[PDB]
This record gives C-alpha cells, sequence and structure tokens, in this order.
RNA sequence: CUAAAACUAUGUGCCGAAGCUGCGGAUGUAUACUUUGUAUACGUGGUAGGGGAGCGUUCUGUAAGCCGAUGAAGGUGUGUUGAGAAGCAUGCUGGAGGUAUCAGAAGUGCGAAUGCUGACGUGAGUAACGACAAAACGGGUGAAAAACCCGUUCGCCGAAAGACCAAGGGUUCCAGUCCAACGUUAAUCGGGGCUGGGUGAGUCGACCCCUAAGGCGAGGCCGAAAGGCGUAGUCGAUGGGA
RNA sequence: CCCACUGUCGUUGAAAAGCCAGGGGAUGACUUGUGGAUAGGGGUGAAAGGCUAAUCAAGCCUGGUGAUAGCUGGUUCUCCC
RNA sequence: GGGGAGUGAAAUAGAUCCUGAAACCGCAUGCAUACAAGCAGUGGGAGCACCUUUGUGGUGUGACUGCGUACCUUUUGUAUA
RNA sequence: GUCAAGUAAUUAAGUGCAUGUGGUGGAUGCCUUGGCAGUCAGAGGCGAUGAAAGACGUGAUAGCCUGCGAAAAGCUCCGG
C-alpha cells in the first residue's frame, strides 16, 4: 500500500497560501517564509484583540475629556460626579454623545456638577 | 564579494529602471522621399542632394 | 606537464589484454564476472 | 479585432529582446517599422520580422488596411534554454544557459 | 588628461597607426571613394590632404618626399598627373567624409571617404 | 520643568493588566438526576514526558452494488459548514474513471537532516571572450560580410609558427551541398551536418628468418589446494638478416 | 636538452603548479626513446616518510558492511487532560 | 517560426504532441506610491475604482495611525553578530 | 481685476498588491508495455560430433536489431 502524498501536500500549501494573499513578495508566493507570516499575522491578531478594547476605550476617554473640558470640568472630576449621581453611562455611549450631541452632553455635565457641589 | 541576501525583484527592476533604449533621429529626405538618420547617407547613397555611386 | 596516461597500445595489449586475462586464474575470474554482468567489451 | 504573429523559438534571450519592445509598443506600425530599420539592436532584426509577419497576416487573412494599423500588444516570454558545460581554471565546471524567447505580437485598427 | 593633445590612438601602435593610414590614403588615391570606420576616415583628412598640397608642385624632391610618404610608386604618379592638377586652385578640402550608417558585424558607425570633385 | 513637571507630609478623585466583575460560547472532573440530558460546584499557561479522543491518504471486503460522456479522477476559482485536522456545494478546465457505510491492513501526513533528484531564480546582462605577430581597402557571393573567396597593400615566423617520420588518433583527407546545433561574436566559412570520392609496392615499413632483457615452459623439483621455480624448448625488438 | 634559485604576474588561472625576466648543469654519479622487472606492512628510495596512475605514517577496487559511534544533526496531521 | 485554409469529437490534441501544478518570467486593468526610517504584519481607518443595491452590501486597494526584533535547533539564557 | 495670506487637485522613471491572460517547467491524476514475491508441476545441465561468450559477414535497397552462416532474414522432408 504505498501512498503518494501529493494531492493532499498540495491542497495544505494551497491553503497556506490563500491565506496568505495581500503581503510583500515571497510572503505571499514561496510556502516556507508563507506559512511563518501567516501563524505571525494570527499571534499579532490574538494579541491585537485585546489591544483593541484598551485603544477604544483610551479614545473614548480622550473625547470625554475635551467635552468636559468644553464644559469647566475634567474627565476626572465629571466621572467622580456621574458616578455620585448615580448615573451608569459608560464611556463608549458618553463618547458617542459627546461627538455628536453636545446639548445632551452639557446636561449630563450639569448633572456632574451639580453631584460634585 | 559577494550578497549576503538574495535581491528581491522589485530592487532589480528598480535597476533596470534606467536601461530603456531611445530612438534614432530620423529625417525624410525630399529629393527620394526615403527616410533616413538625420545627417547620414541613405542607402542608395543619397545625401543632401548629391549622388554616391550613379 | 606530463599526464599520467601517455597511451602505447602494445603495452595495453600485454597488460590488459584477453590473452593476459586468460592466461592466470584471476584474470579468469575477471572475465566471468564482466560476462556475468553483461559487458559488451570484455577487455581493451 | 487584433492579428496576431508569434516568433517562437528566437535565439536571443527575453531581457534582451524587452529592450526593442518596450520602444515600440503602442505605436503605429510605420512608426514601429522606422525605429527596427535603423537600429543597431540584434533584437530588432527578430522583432521586425514577427511585427511585418504580423501586418502581413492582418492584410491576407483579415483584409485590414496597413495605414492605421497599430503595436497594439507585444511582449517577449522566455522560452527552452540549452543547458552547455563550460571548463573553468583547475577543473572546475560552470553551467552555461543557451536562452531563447517567443515574440508576440499583435497589430489592431 | 588629453588638454589640447591631437592624434587619434584607434587601439594600435605608432608603427601600425602609421602604417594603416598609409594604407587607407594609398587606397583612397586609387579609388577616390572607400567605406571606413568614421574616427578613421577624420584622422584620414590630415593624413591624406597634406600629400595632394604637396603634389601640387611637380619637383623631383617633392616625388621623393611623396613616395617617402606613400611607398606607392602608382600613387605617386597619380598624385602628381591627376590629383595634384586637378585640386589647383582649390584652398585644401580636397576630401568629402559622409556619414553612412553603421557595420553588420560591428555596430562600428561608418563613412565614405570621397574626392571633391570625382567622376 | 523652579510658589515645579523636584522633594517631604496629608487628602480627594481618576487612569491603569490577558487580575476581578458583566454578558455570550466551549470543554475536563465530580456530584445529583433523566437514566446520558440538564443542572451545581470546582477547573481548563505549559517544555521533557505520561494519558485520552479524532481527521485525512493508498489498498482489501461490503461492491456483478452505488455515482459517471447529461462529464470521473486530477487542476483552477468561488461560496459555505465545523473547535481542529477537515468537509460540502458549485463555475471553468479536464476527458475516464470514482466510491458511500462499516470493518481490515499500512511504503499513512515533511520546512529544516551543510537531506536526495529535477526545474528555476539572485549575483547580472555583470566579469570574461584564452598569448599585446596587425591590419587596410576594392570586387564577389549572399537575407545578412570586420572574420569567407578573389585582388592590392601591410605585418609576423623562418633551428620553427616551415618540412618529414615514429607513437597516438581514426576519415579529421578531397569535392558538391546546408547553417539549426557545435565554433567563447557573425559566418555565406569549417577539423560542424548530408551526399559522393580517395590510400595502387619484389625494392618503403610490417609480416617473415635470428636472437637480448624478460616471459611461458613437456618432463622435473617444490608446495594444504590454488600454485612457485625451472630443463629441453618456444616466444619476445628497442638490435642483426636481399 | 635536462632542471628549478630569485622576483613580478596569475590565484572562480591560458594552466588542479604556468608564463615572463633573470638562474643552474650542460662528456657525465648526464639526458632520453622503445621493451621488460620489482605490488601494499609490500615494492623502490644519493633518505624528503619521498614515490608507487592529479590518491600515500600503509594504494585502489570489490566484499565482510547497513562495521561501531555514551557524539553532532533530523524526526512529517489535529484537539483535550 | 507563424497566420489562415483543411482533418478531427477536440489542434492552448500539431509531433518539445493526455492532463499541464509550483517556483520563476511577461503583458493588461484598478488602486497605492517620489518629506520618508526597521521581521513588512496586525488592530483601526479616510479616500478611490468596480459590482450591485436603494445595503449598517460585496470585491480590489490602503493615505494616516497604536502595537510589533523571522523560523528551527541547542541552551541557564538567542532578534542574536 | 490686481496683490497678499492660507489651502486642495494634478506627475510614475519605476515599484507593490489584486485580478485577468500568457510563457516556462513537468508535478499531479489516469494508464502500462516492465518489474517484485510466490503456489502447483517439471527440469536441473551445455562441451573435442567443438560449448558459454563473442567477432565478421549475410538483404532488390538496407544503419541498427532479430534470424541465419559462403547453402548465410535462409535449403530438404514430414505434419499443421
Ligand atoms: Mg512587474
Ligand atoms: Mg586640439
Ligand atoms: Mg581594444
Ligand atoms: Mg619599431
Ligand atoms: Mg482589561
Ligand atoms: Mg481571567
Ligand atoms: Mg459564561
Ligand atoms: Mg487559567
Ligand atoms: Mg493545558
Ligand atoms: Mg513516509
Ligand atoms: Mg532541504
Ligand atoms: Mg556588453
Ligand atoms: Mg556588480
Ligand atoms: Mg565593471
Ligand atoms: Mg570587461
Ligand atoms: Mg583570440
Ligand atoms: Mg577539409
Ligand atoms: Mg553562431
Ligand atoms: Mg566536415
Ligand atoms: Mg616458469
Ligand atoms: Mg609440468
Ligand atoms: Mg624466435
Ligand atoms: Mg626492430
Ligand atoms: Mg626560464
Ligand atoms: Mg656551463
Ligand atoms: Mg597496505
Ligand atoms: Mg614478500
Ligand atoms: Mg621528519
Ligand atoms: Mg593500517
Ligand atoms: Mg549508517
Ligand atoms: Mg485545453
Ligand atoms: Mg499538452
Ligand atoms: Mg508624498
Ligand atoms: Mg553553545
Ligand atoms: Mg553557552
Ligand atoms: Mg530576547
Ligand atoms: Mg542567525
Ligand atoms: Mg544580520
Ligand atoms: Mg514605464
Ligand atoms: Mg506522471
Amino acid at each position: 500500500a504505498r501512498v503518494k502524498r501529493g494531492v493532499v501536500a498540495h491542497r495544505r500549501h494551497k491553503k497556506i497560501l490563500a491565506r496568505a494573499k495581500g503581503y510583500y513578495g515571497a510572503r505571499s508566493r514561496v510556502y516556507r517564509v508563507a506559512f511563518q507570516a501567516v501563524i505571525k499575522a494570527g499571534q499579532y491578531a490574538y494579541r491585537d484583540r485585546r489591544q483593541k478594547k484598551r485603544q477604544f476605550r483610551a479614545l473614548w476617554i480622550a473625547r470625554i475629556n475635551a467635552g468636559a473640558r468644553q464644559n469647566g470640568l475634567s474627565y476626572s472630576r465629571m466621572i467622580d460626579g456621574l458616578k455620585k449621581a448615580q448615573v451608569i453611562i459608560d464611556r463608549r455611549v458618553l463618547a458617542d454623545i459627546a461627538m455628536h450631541d453636545a446639548v445632551a452632553f452639557a446636561a449630563l455635565a450639569e448633572k456632574a456638577k451639580g453631584a460634585l457641589a | 564579494a559577494v550578497q549576503q541576501n538574495r535581491k528581491s525583484r522589485s530592487r532589480r527592476d528598480m535597476r533596470r529602471s534606467h536601461d530603456a533604449l531611445t530612438e534614432n533621429a530620423l529625417t525624410v529626405d525630399q529629393a527620394t522621399g526615403e527616410t533616413h538618420r538625420r545627417h547620414h547617407v541613405t542607402k542608395d547613397g543619397f545625401y543632401r542632394g548629391r549622388q554616391l555611386f550613379a | 606537464m606530463k599526464r599520467t596516461f601517455q597511451p602505447s597500445e602494445l603495452k595495453r595489449k600485454r597488460v590488459h589484454g584477453f590473452r593476459a586475462r586468460m592466461a592466470t586464474k584471476a584474470g579468469r575470474q575477471v572475465l566471468a564476472r564482466r560476462r556475468a554482468k553483461g559487458r559488451h567489451s570484455l577487455t581493451v | 479585432m487584433e492579428v496576431t504573429a508569434k516568433l517562437r523559438g528566437a535565439a536571443i534571450s527575453a531581457q534582451k529582446a524587452r529592450l526593442v519592445a518596450d520602444l515600440i509598443r503602442g505605436k503605429s506600425v510605420a512608426h514601429a517599422l522606422n525605429i527596427l530599420n535603423f537600429s543597431n539592436k540584434k533584437a530588432a532584426v527578430l522583432v521586425k520580422k514577427a511585427l511585418e509577419s504580423a501586418i502581413a497576416n492582418a492584410e491576407h487573412n483579415n483584409s485590414l488596411d496597413v495605414d492605421d494599423l497599430k503595436v497594439s500588444t507585444i511582449y517577449v516570454d522566455e522560452g527552452m534554454s540549452l543547458k552547455r558545460i563550460m571548463p573553468r581554471a583547475k577543473g572546475r565546471a560552470d553551467r552555461i544557459t543557451k536562452r531563447t524567447c517567443h515574440i508576440t505580437v499583435k497589430v489592431g485598427v | 588628461m588629453r588638454h589640447r593633445n591631437s592624434g587619434v590612438k584607434l587601439g594600435r601602435t605608432s608603427s601600425h597607426r602609421k602604417a594603416m593610414f598609409q594604407n587607407l590614403a594609398n587606397s583612397l588615391f586609387e579609388h577616390e571613394l572607400i567605406k571606413t570606420t568614421l574616427p578613421k576616415a577624420k584622422e584620414l583628412r590630415r593624413v591624406a590632404e597634406p600629400l595632394i598640397t604637396l603634389a601640387k608642385n611637380d619637383t623631383v624632391a617633392n616625388r621623393r618626399l611623396a613616395f617617402a610618404r606613400t611607398r606607392n610608386a602608382a600613387t605617386v604618379g597619380k598624385l602628381f598627373t591627376v590629383l595634384g592638377p586637378r585640386y589647383k586652385e582649390r584652398n585644401g578640402g580636397y576630401l568629402r567624409v559622409l556619414k553612412a550608417g553603421f557595420r553588420a558585424g560591428d555596430a562600428a558607425p561608418m563613412a565614405y571617404v570621397e574626392l571633391v570633385d570625382r567622376e
């Protein structure tokens, strides 16, 4: 029962090289280089699923800080005052409101101000 | 004496980016209608209204 | 340079020829081996 | 409608024929024939053979006038190489490739 | 450097170069129209025109000078009987050099050299 | 950066991890409990290594079955399914096989071994083109002429770069014809291809007669066998003999 | 003619030991042709462990043989504990 | 050598002839790219082009931006120069 | 309209990615003319009447192979 490993090996190499479309040079043509490129892309994506949450939270916090400083506050005191006022809006929604609706964000800043007093 | 890495195809093409040829300076002769190289005799032996080997 | 071959047909035939091989037991074993292999030339 | 001529197995490397092929891409066939007539390149002879073959094909097999034909496509591909041995110093040997090429010319109205 | 220097080399020794221009001048005086390489044709002016200038006056000393510079008795005869008398009142410019394409086996640029009022 | 963006002390906030919590999903162990499905709890970073469960490949049975020219395998795209190895469907190409299921057997999975074979890159259109005795022109032929032929000049060797033998080679010799490959370029030329021709001996050489060094050697002597040495002889030129 | 002292060059060479300019011997313990002899723990060596077919502190080929290697290298699909 | 014509079911079955993969080398189209520093990806993300649709759609590209020193083997320990 | 300040679009010598279409190359699939291992049954020699192995020849026209041997791709007789 002699087994020729031609069809299966070719299929596997084709799969790895299809996951490498768009990479530069050998990284999209040569299986030895493409295979490392693909494994590394996977490790990067695993790490960046974690990094994305940090990045987007930092963006929301910067935008809330800008909106709160337009209203005579800072991020620290506004978050503290909104937590003293029992408001539980999270930062993604607060940043969306600050970017898209300045009047409602001024109302939220008024809640935080009145709670800080 | 020799490369430490194989040169990528892109750098090889960037080197050959200066390898293109130019056309020559050709003129249509009026005494024969012929096309010849400028300031050259034609292959029929004509140049500026003068004949070689009649 | 002088190289090692330096041909001479008489010497070739007297050292490696058919009758030189047939003249001893070991040379006839050479001939039997080359017939067993199916060589087209038995000797030089 | 493009008319094709193929010069297969021309004894010249593709890298050298491509320099001449780049010179006449997208030009009138009269201008291209002029350019090829006054070049000192060995590839110019072969490309001229292929191009005049394509013009003859267009006129005879397709009934197209030559005054508006144009070099609408041209490219040089590699062909079958010849492998030879070259002796080098100190008993070393090198492998020489004699490279050929295929020229494809397509003329269009 | 080469500042103000005249003369050619053409990849020959000075003996070979002198001999080759002697041969070229003899050939041109015999056929009156030859095809050569363009740099050879341009240096042939400085070799062949002073011979005609010399052959304008017919003295035994001039014919001997012409023979010393050509070493060809037929060339000397033709210089002093035909070519000399022809260019008597022409002030230089006995040769005409015209570029003539390129050599096939070489791609070397070529030129025709002809005599002015020939044929 | 200087009544700090330093230091000391104190306070109120906040930021901050794959830690914790939230939401959704999977899974191991145990316990209940249907009696194998859900709950509940605790767990689920890993090298050497130990354990468990699977995918796929060729071949045998199932299979004289099932699918296939209304298009098999293979190849190349696309869409899709699963935690994965993978599967499935389908467009194009392809033109004759393929194989469920459940068993069975393995030449059963490759990126590395300065692995092996073939193909093809990089260097790079780069170094080099093999004695620095040297060429030039005109004409011819030819698709094309620096190199071929004819001619006119120039140069080089001339105790070899000329001539003749032996050895070795083996048709390279001559003629007609052809130029792909071979010729370190082109070639119309050639020691290249194809076709034909050509080597004439009493006196030249060999064969022949004769022998040297040496070889072989009837008998013989010696030796486990194989064999070793050697007499008579018989060969053996590089020498003698019209 | 035989050799090989010096130097440059060459060192993927024109060449797996050369060229070129010089150098030594050149009637002898000379050089050389043809043929023969000595064969591997053997031969031969005006002796360098030199040479014995570009191989020599024990030739080459085949076989024992897939020698042995406590040493390098390599060891090919997936998931879970 | 090719283009037609013709043969053939088929000629990118035309003799270097079944199929015709990869490396490797062309040409065409779309987008990007000549003030900008590094394992060449990854997360995000504008713009453009083409398909389609009245999409919070698809396909290609990817300005700008956070993070980010290949793989194997051997090691106490390797981006390791 | 002119001037000033600010700020877009516009190039591709070449290159990258993707797609399409080619070349090269000869993998894969399918196939077999050749191999490998056996079982059963035989046989286990050829040669001085010249063997094994060869060389040279042999054709209307042959290069090689096969057959054959100056009677030379073959002669005679017998059987199919
Ligand atoms: Mg490109
Ligand atoms: Mg001057
Ligand atoms: Mg030169
Ligand atoms: Mg002198
Ligand atoms: Mg977190
Ligand atoms: Mg956790
Ligand atoms: Mg949960
Ligand atoms: Mg854990
Ligand atoms: Mg674990
Ligand atoms: Mg295996
Ligand atoms: Mg390998
Ligand atoms: Mg060059
Ligand atoms: Mg270089
Ligand atoms: Mg250079
Ligand atoms: Mg050079
Ligand atoms: Mg030469
Ligand atoms: Mg001849
Ligand atoms: Mg040639
Ligand atoms: Mg010949
Ligand atoms: Mg004896
Ligand atoms: Mg006896
Ligand atoms: Mg005798
Ligand atoms: Mg004799
Ligand atoms: Mg000397
Ligand atoms: Mg002396
Ligand atoms: Mg020994
Ligand atoms: Mg002994
Ligand atoms: Mg010693
Ligand atoms: Mg020993
Ligand atoms: Mg071993
Ligand atoms: Mg097809
Ligand atoms: Mg095919
Ligand atoms: Mg820019
Ligand atoms: Mg170490
Ligand atoms: Mg260490
Ligand atoms: Mg580190
Ligand atoms: Mg390293
Ligand atoms: Mg480095
Ligand atoms: Mg361009
Ligand atoms: Mg096959």
